[PDB]
RNA sequence: GGGCCCGUAGCUCAGUCUGGAGCGCCUGGCACCAGGUGGUCGAGGGUUCAAAUCCCUUCGGGCCCGCCA
């Protein structure tokens, strides 16, 4: 998943290649890199249909398992959410419609939302299509766990602002929140 | 040497140990439990602890005098509820029979501590995988914190029910490890890494659907084995990237499968880091780990009050006052 | 490499017989092509991406149309009278096409206008935040997905 | 549904030991499926469990039997 | 443009000429197997004593011949 930034004479290209993983079978490795780059390209493009800002895709190639997209000269969400709490509200915004159209970013966090001029959702390396409420709930759980393990000091306010933005843009937030409470407690007896 | 007796009742393997503060285990014994793979409205299967704790304790009495020890530690949690209660009551009985200090000990943290003592690692990122508890844990901000954990079923339970449907008698660990040595076709299964977490119900359901078609046994065995181990290795790799550590550990009974060890060796070789697994004497359920962690807790002055040694069946790893750096 | 020649000709005349002249070129609706970026990206992918159309210079249409289908790509990006855009490599072929179709040579049609914006959006079914030139660039980029 | 369990011991000291050992464990249950009183009377211990559910009552009494047996068999 | 199987619980597939088992789950407790409250079936049109169910058109999506300028 290495990224190389090049300045084409009219294109600001970033080539992201999915390096093979030695610990995995080369058969399954090739299969999963191919399917993953395909899904990432397709979903990161389809999210533009939502109005949700995302990097532009200049080209893809499954055989070479690479995606060369529009590079953004910004900083990570975590490096800026500490000094700016509004991007949690913006994350709620751009996740509300994303969940509304029933496409799930099963890797939601506060580390892959670049802030250069706006909030760019630069990674659907595990995007999926599903109407299942359980998948949405576990995606919310993953995001909450990530924000916990990253900014425990402000988790409460960060999650509250994120939920405010999400309920501002998404309307069925109550049922997914109650499923979040019902599932996050599934530890033991 | 502050001699301590530690007790392990977190899962189906009762453990009784005695250890010292110098860094060696004076005594350690384990005994597993083999159930009939299921149960309806079942009687608790943790009574095996209530039966073999007296025997192991008496054997310890023969190998060392019952008054020789100084401290006692019990696996407070996390683990199966009733078995945790059994080991807690046995530890309290011994503690205030001998009128000696008692301490509740985190099962996971004891796993990390013994993985540290048995090896050269200083502060490693642990991958604790077992029959019902799989999770990666790190030492951050003077606390052991859970980064990536399963959401539906642990790796050990997954392999257990897979062997159940394959009808390999329990334990199915080595049986699947060897039956998968000749798997040929990589059966299509749902690979899933939801952030740090993992889901395992989908993998099992797909395997069951495949076995409804009655495909090749060894092929599906190899497919599930590689899929689960790759998912665990992937979450371990991303957790390590999050930590930016230099050492990773693998602990728990399921670590008996050599392919997990080889996969982690390949991962660390590609990532220019080093990696360890504790020996079977410390890679399962044993009292030595609880004894060692009780000694560690009481050595640096963190005394434990007898009344508030109550166990927690949902004992999270970030609710332990770690003060031994 | 030979720099391919792209020309936006106003005042177009439809003549099927040119396609039967054995000339290596492609003609499209100049009001649908966003700019030189559109044709450049389509040409680059048709050069690099695995061929899928029955002809390379028809693969140019398949690429710039953003659709593998040809049966409706000819309908949606086929040449129309009044204004067209021709991509080729031969000066003699350029002269023959210009004589048979006619019009004025002015590449300034590659600039985009609000009517061009709306036409592109209604043609490519584009509804979302993003500058239309690079949004269409992307829409061309993702032909090779299932 | 009431359940009274009496447990005898070789000496008063052993009774005190098992009482103190199971005292915390009685209070260590985060949620009890039945009301339980666990008391010491010299060389005896009384477990009085009131339950509206038979299965959980049997589970609790079996668990108490387990823990008391382990306690007395430690020595 | 022309075939194929298709499109059926809210997620899983028959029920076609011959016109509901699945699953957070009401039904058991520390995965395991018995109960089911919860579908009236791509859209439209004609046939019907009873039509997903006999036929046709369209709508995607997957698949073959693709038929190009």
């Amino acid at each position: 998943a290495d990224i190389k930034r090049d300045s084409y004479l009219d294109f600001d290209v970033i080539i992201k290649e999915r390096v093979k993983k030695g610990y995995r079978d080369e058969r399954l490795d090739e299969n999963i890199r191919k399917s993953r780059t395909a899904r990432e390209a397709r979903y990161l493009a389809l999210v533009k249909d939502f109005g949700i800002p995302a990097p532009y895709i200049f080209d893809v190639d499954l055989d070479n398992k690479r995606i060369m997209m529009s590079y953004i000269n910004g900083k990570l969400a975590k490096d800026v959410i500490e000094d700016n709490l509004d991007i949690a509200y913006k994350i709620g915004e751009i996740v509300g419609k994303l969940h509304k159209n029933d496409v799930i970013h099963n890797d939601l966090t506060t580390s892959n939302f670049i802030f250069d001029k706006d909030l760019y959702i630069i990674d659907f390396g595990l995007g999926k299509i599903s109407n299942l409420d359980r998948d949405k709930a576990v995606d919310l759980i993953v995001f909450k766990k990530a924000v916990l393990s990253t900014h425990h000091e402000k988790f409460d306010e960060i999650w509250e602002r994120f939920l405010e933005g999400y309920k501002s843009v998404y309307d069925r937030w109550e049922i997914i929140l109650e499923l979040m409470k019902d599932v996050e407690r599934r530890a033991r007896y | 040497p502050m001699i301590c007796l530690g007790l392990e009742g977190t899962a189906e393997k009762t453990g009784v140990g005695i250890v010292t503060s110098d860094g060696e285990v004076l005594f350690n014994k384990t005994i597993m439990y083999k159930p009939p793979k299921q149960g309806i409205n079942p009687r608790e299967a943790a009574d095996h602890h209530a039966e073999t704790f007296p025997k192991l304790i008496k054997e310890a009495f023969e190998v060392v005098d019952k008054n020789e020890i100084d401290l006692i530690a019990f696996s407070q949690g996390p683990g199966l509820g009733p078995s945790l209660r059994v080991t807690a009551t046995v530890a309290r009985t011994l503690s205030l029979t001998l009128k000696k200090p008692i301490i509740g000990v985190n099962h996971c943290i004891a796993h990390i501590e013994i993985g540290k003592l048995t090896t050269e690692a200083e502060d490693p990122l642990t991958l604790y995988v077992s029959g019902g508890n799989t999770q990666v844990i790190a030492y951050v901000s003077k606390k052991y914190r859970v980064f990536g954990e399963t959401l539906d079923i642990a790796v050990g339970n997954c392999l257990d029910q897979f062997a159940r449907y394959v009808n390999l008698p329990h334990p199915g660990g080595p049986y699947i490890e060897e039956l998968a040595r000749k798997g040929k076709k990589l059966v299509d299964l749902p690979y899933t890494v939801k952030g740090m977490d993992i889901a395992f119900s989908g993998l099992l359901t797909a395997a069951m659907r495949a076995y409804d078609a009655g495909e090749r046994l060894e092929d599906i065995c190899y497919s599930l084995q590689e899929y689960a181990f790759s998912m665990l290795t992937e979450i371990t790799e991303r957790a390590l990237a999050h930590t930016n550590k230099g050492e990773v550990m693998l602990v728990g009974g399921v670590a008996a499968n050599n392919r997990l060890r080889e996969m982690l060796k390949a991962m660390c070789e590609g990532q220019n880091v080093d990696f360890y697994v504790p020996p079977k004497e410390f890679c399962g359920d044993n009292g030595a780990m609880i004894a060692w962690l009780g000694l560690l807790m009481h050595k640096n002055g963190r005394w434990m009050s007898l009344d508030e040694t109550k166990i927690i069946p949902n004992y999270r790893t970030d609710m332990v006052e770690v003060n031994w750096i | 490499m030979d720099p391919m020649i792209i020309r936006g000709i106003r005042g177009a005349r439809i003549n099927n017989e040119i396609f039967n002249l054995g000339l290596k070129f492609q003609i499209l609706n100049a009001d649908v092509v966003a700019t030189k970026k559109h044709v450049l990206h389509a040409i680059n992918q048709a050069k690099t991406k695995k061929p899928i159309a029955k002809s390379f210079w028809m693969e140019i249409l398949v690429r710039a149309s953003g659709q593998r289908q040809i049966h409706e790509a000819i309908k949606i990006i086929g040449a129309k009278d009044g204004n067209v855009c021709l991509i080729c490599e031969d000066e003699e072929t350029f002269r023959k096409i210009y004589e048979l179709i006619g019009g004025e040579i002015d590449d300034s049609v590659l600039e985009i206008n609000e009517d061009k914006e709306r036409l592109i959006r209604e043609i490519f079914k584009i509804r979302g935040f993003g500058n239309v030139v690079e949004r269409v660039l992307e829409k061309i980029a993702l032909i090779e997905l299932k | 549904v009431q359940a009274k369990i009496e447990i005898e011991f070789p000496s008063e000291d052993v009774a005190k030991v098992v009482y103190e050992a199971v005292l915390y464990e009685h209070l260590s249950v985060p949620y009890r499926r039945s009301e339980i009183d666990f008391k010491l009377e010299g060389k005896k211990i009384i477990l009085d469990i009131k339950a509206t559910d038979s299965s959980a009552l049997r589970g609790t009494v079996n668990s108490y039997l387990r823990w008391i047996k382990a306690a007395i068999d430690v020595i």
